[PDB]
C-alpha cells in the first residue's frame, strides 16, 4: 500500500488531486485492454482501478455490465487477469493499482491465497464490492498480511459509526460515493478520500478536490469511450487520451 | 452490528454492498419487533386463516403405500391460496413492509409462484408491486406472468447476464438500494443475506407446527421423518423448524438431480456444489472452478436456484438433517403415481420429495415407518410440461 502513500505525498507537493480511471480487465480483449491501460497512464492517470470480470456484478450499473460482458465474451479468466496485472505492474512501477473484486472470486481459491497472488503481481489495494464493513474482517486481515490496502466504500447514507469504522480499518484510500463527510473522514484520520460514482466531466474532478477529497475516480465515462469506439481502436485510444488528460488537468484546481 | 447472529455456523452472513446494510438492519429490527408484537401476530394469523385458508389439511395416503409398512401423510400446502406455500411468508413480509411504513414491494421470481404470491399479497394489502424476472423465465412462464399482471403488479423482464433468476435477483437488489426508504424487497426463499433466511423460516414455520399438532392428534406420535424438496429452502425449513429439537424426527431435504448428478445437469449444490459467496450469503453453490456462478437445471422450474439456504447447509454439516437428490425421471414417476393413486396432482417440485418417500418405502417395504411429505404446491401449472414429455416418449 506504500504506493498510495507515495502518490498522495507527491500530489500534495504538486497541490493536485488524484484522477483515477476505472476499466474492466480484458475489455474488449486482453491486448486491447493492456493498450487502453497504457494509454490511460500515458494521458496522466494517477492510479488505476481495475475490475475483474465476474458473472453477476451486482454493484455495477449498465455501462460496466457491458464491459464485463465483453470481457466474458473474450474468455478473460481470473488467471489471465493476474497475468495482465503482473505485466501492468512491470510496465509501471510506481502507479497504484487497485482491484474491484466480488467476494466469490476472492473466496474461490482461498482468501489468503487470493491476496498472496495480488501481492505477487504487485496489486496495491482491493475493494470487495459485496463485503460490508460488518463482514470485512477475514478480507481485511488477509489483505494487510500481504501488504494490500483494504478499500472501504463510504456511502451517501453513512452515519458516524460507519465513518469511524471506515477510518479505522481502511488503508490506501477511502472510496467516497458531502463536505461535512470529508471533514469527519479527515478528523478521523481516514485514508485519503476519492470520490466516485458521479465523475464524468472535468468540472466534477475540480469540484471533488475543491470539496477536500484527494481526487476522483471515473468509471462509466471511461468505459463509455471504449464502447463508443469498439470498431476504431485508434479512435478509441485517441478519445481516451483526450478525456484522461482533460480530467487530470482538472485535478490541479 | 445486528440484533441476531447472521450466521448458521459457518454459513450465511450479510454479503451485500455497504449501501444496503441500513436496509437489512431496518428489516431485522422490524422483524424482531414484530415477533414480540401480539398485534402483528394477530394480523398475520387473520390473513393466514381467513384469506389463505390455513390450517391446511394433513392427508393420509390411502393407496400409494399399499403393500408396505409405510404410512405416508401429505402436508397440503397445495390447498393454500395461490396453490403453493409461497403465500404464507409473503403475507408476513407484506405486513413487515407496512410496519416499516413502506408502500412498495420489490420481488424476484423464477418459476413465477413467488412472483404471483408477492403480487396477490400486494393487491390485498394495498402495496405497489414490481417483480423482476429473467427474460428467459418470462418467456417460459407466460401464465404466471399474466397472473401477476392481472393482480396489478408490474413485471420487469431482466435481460442482463443469463436472463434468469440470478439476474432478476441482482436487478431487484439494485432497485432496493435506491428505493428502500419506501420499498421492501420481498425475497422469496430462505436464503440471501441475513435477516432473510431467519425471517422466511419464521414466516413458514406454521407448516411444521401444524404438521406436528396434526400428526400427534392423528397418530399419537411424531413422524419418523419429514421430507421436503429444497429449491432455495423455504418450504423445507418451514416443515423442519418445529421438529429441529425433536431429534428422533428425521429431516430429509431433496434437491433436484436433474439429468443425473454425474451429468452435471442438476440443482443440488448442497451435496454436489462448492461453498462460495453470492446472493448475499456464504453457502454451497453451483459454480465453475474459476468461481463463476452456474445454473441449476431441473425439470421443475421452481427448483432452479443455483444455491441453497444457509440453515440447510448448517443442519447438514452437523448431521441434524440429511439431503438427497431425485432425478427428473423419478420426480415424474412420483407425479404420475400420486395422480392415479390419490387423485392429487402435485407440483413437480414437491414431486421430488414424494419420489424420495416412495424410494424409502419401496426399498424397505417391511420397514415400519411414519413419513410426512410436504406437498408444497399443486401441479396444475405442470400439466403442459408433463403432457409434452409423455407425448415425446410415445405415451
Ligand atoms: C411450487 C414450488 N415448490 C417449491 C419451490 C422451491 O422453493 P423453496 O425451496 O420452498 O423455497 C418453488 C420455488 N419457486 C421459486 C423459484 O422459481 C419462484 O416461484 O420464484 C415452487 O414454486
Ligand atoms: N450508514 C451505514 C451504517 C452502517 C452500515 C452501512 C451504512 O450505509
Ligand atoms: N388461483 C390463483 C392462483 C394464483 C394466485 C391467485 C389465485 O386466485
Ligand atoms: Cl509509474
Ligand atoms: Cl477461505
Ligand atoms: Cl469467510
Ligand atoms: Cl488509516
Ligand atoms: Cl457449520
Ligand atoms: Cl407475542
Ligand atoms: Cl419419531
Ligand atoms: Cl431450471
Ligand atoms: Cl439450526
Ligand atoms: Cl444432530
Ligand atoms: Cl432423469
Ligand atoms: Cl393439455
Ligand atoms: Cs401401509
Ligand atoms: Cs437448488
Amino acid at each position: 500500500m506504500e504506493r498510495y502513500e507515495n502518490l498522495f505525498a507527491q500530489l500534495n507537493d504538486r497541490r493536485e488531486g488524484a484522477f483515477v480511471p476505472f476499466v474492466t480487465l480484458g475489455d474488449p480483449g486482453i491486448e486491447q485492454s493492456l493498450k487502453i491501460i497504457d494509454t490511460l497512464i500515458d494521458a496522466g492517470a494517477d492510479a488505476l482501478e481495475l475490475g475483474v470480470p465476474f458473472s453477476d456484478p451486482l454493484a455495477d450499473g449498465p455501462t460496466i455490465q457491458n464491459a464485463n460482458l465483453r470481457a466474458f465474451a473474450a474468455g478473460v479468466t481470473p488467471a489471465q487477469c493476474f497475468e495482465m496485472l503482473a505485466l501492468i505492474r512491470e510496465k509501471h512501477p510506481t502507479i497504484p493499482i487497485g482491484l474491484l473484486m466480488y467476494a466469490n472470486l476472492v473466496f474461490n481459491n482461498g482468501i489468503d491465497a487470493f491476496y498472496a497472488r495480488c501481492e505477487q503481481v504487485g496489486v496495491d489495494s482491493v475493494l470487495v464490492a459485496d463485503v460490508p464493513v460488518e463482514e470485512s474482517a477475514p478480507f481485511r486481515q488477509a489483505a494487510l498480511r500481504h501488504n494490500i490496502a483494504p478499500i472501504f466504500i463510504c456511502p451517501p447514507n453513512a452515519d458516524d459509526d460507519l465513518l469511524r469504522q471506515v477510518a479505522s480499518y481502511g488503508r490506501g484510500y477511502t472510496y467516497l460515493l458531502l463536505h461535512h463527510l470529508i471533514e469527519k473522514l479527515k478528523e478521523y484520520h481516514a485514508a485519503p478520500a476519492l470520490q466516485g460514482f458521479g465523475i464524468s466531466s472535468p468540472e466534477q474532478v475540480s469540484a471533488a478536490v475543491r470539496a477536500g477529497a484527494a481526487g476522483a475516480i471515473s468509471g462509466s465515462a471511461i468505459v463509455k469511450i471504449i464502447e463508443k469506439n469498439l470498431a476504431s481502436p485508434k479512435q478509441m485510444l485517441a478519445e481516451l487520451r483526450s478525456f484522461v488528460s482533460a480530467m487530470k488537468a482538472a485535478s490541479r484546481a | 452490528t445486528t440484533l441476531l447472529n447472521p450466521y448458521f455456523g459457518e454459513f450465511g452472513g450479510m454479503y451485500v454492498p455497504q449501501i444496503l446494510m441500513p436496509a437489512l438492519n431496518q428489516l431485522e429490527e422490524a422483524f424482531v419487533s414484530a415477533q414480540k408484537d401480539p398485534e402483528f401476530q394477530a394480523q398475520f394469523a387473520d390473513l393466514l386463516k381467513n384469506y389463505a385458508g390455513r390450517p391446511t389439511a394433513l392427508t393420509k395416503c390411502q393407496n400409494i403405500t399399499a403393500g408396505t409398512r409405510t404410512t405416508l401423510y401429505l402436508k397440503r400446502e397445495d390447498l393454500l391460496h395461490g396453490g403453493a406455500h409461497k403465500t404464507n411468508q409473503v403475507l408476513g413480509q407484506a405486513l413487515l413492509a407496512k410496519r416499516m411504513g413502506k408502500s412498495e414491494i420489490i420481488a424476484e421470481t423464477g418459476a413465477g409462484q413467488h412472483g404471483v404470491a408477492s403480487a396477490l399479497a400486494s393487491a390485498l394489502l394495498g402495496l405497489k408491486c414490481r417483480i423482476y424476472m429473467g427474460a428467459k423465465d418470462v418467456e417460459r412462464q407466460s401464465p404466471n406472468v399474466f397472473r401477476m399482471r392481472l393482480m396489478g403488479a408490474e413485471v420487469i423482464p431482466v435481460h442482463s447476464g443469463s436472463a434468469t433468476l440470478k439476474d432478476a435477483c441482482n436487478e431487484a437488489l439494485r432497485d432496493w438500494s435506491g428505493s428502500y426508504e419506501t420499498a421492501h424487497y420481498m425475497l422469496g426463499t430462505a436464503a440471501g443475506p441475513h435477516p432473510y433466511p431467519t425471517i422466511v423460516r419464521e414466516f413458514q414455520r406454521m407448516i411444521g407446527e401444524e404438521t406436528k399438532a396434526q400428526i400427534l392428534d392423528k397418530e399419537g406420535r411424531l413422524p419418523d421423518a419429514v421430507i421436503a424438496c429444497v429449491g432455495g429452502g423455504s418450504n423445507a425449513i418451514g416443515m423442519f423448524a418445529d421438529f429441529i429439537n425433536d431429534t428422533s424426527v428425521g429431516l430429509i431435504g431433496v434437491e433436484p438431480g436433474g439429468h443425473g448428478i454425474e451429468t452435471g445437469e442438476h440443482g443440488a449444490p448442497l451435496k454436489h456444489g462448492r461453498v462460495g459467496i453470492y446472493f448475499g450469503m456464504k453457502a454451497p453453490m453451483m459454480q465453475t472452478a474459476d468461481g463463476q456462478i452456474e445454473e441449476s437445471y431441473s425439470i421443475s422450474a421452481g427448483l432452479d436456484f443455483p444455491s441453497v439456504g444457509p440453515q440447510h447447509a448448517y443442519l447438514n454439516s452437523i448431521g441434524r438433517a440429511d439431503y438427497v437428490s431425485i432425478t427428473d425421471d423419478e420426480a415424474l414417476e412420483a407425479f404420475k403415481t400420486l395422480c392415479r393413486h390419490e387423485g392429487i396432482i402435485p407440483a413437480l417440485e414437491s414431486s421430488h420429495a414424494l419420489a424420495h418417500a416412495l424410494k424409502m418405502m419401496r426399498e424397505q417395504p417391511e420397514k415400519e415407518q411414519l413419513l410426512v411429505v410436504n406437498l408444497a404446491g399443486r401441479g396444475d401449472k405442470d400439466i403442459f410440461t408433463v403432457h409434452d414429455i409423455l407425448k415425446a416418449r410415445g405415451e
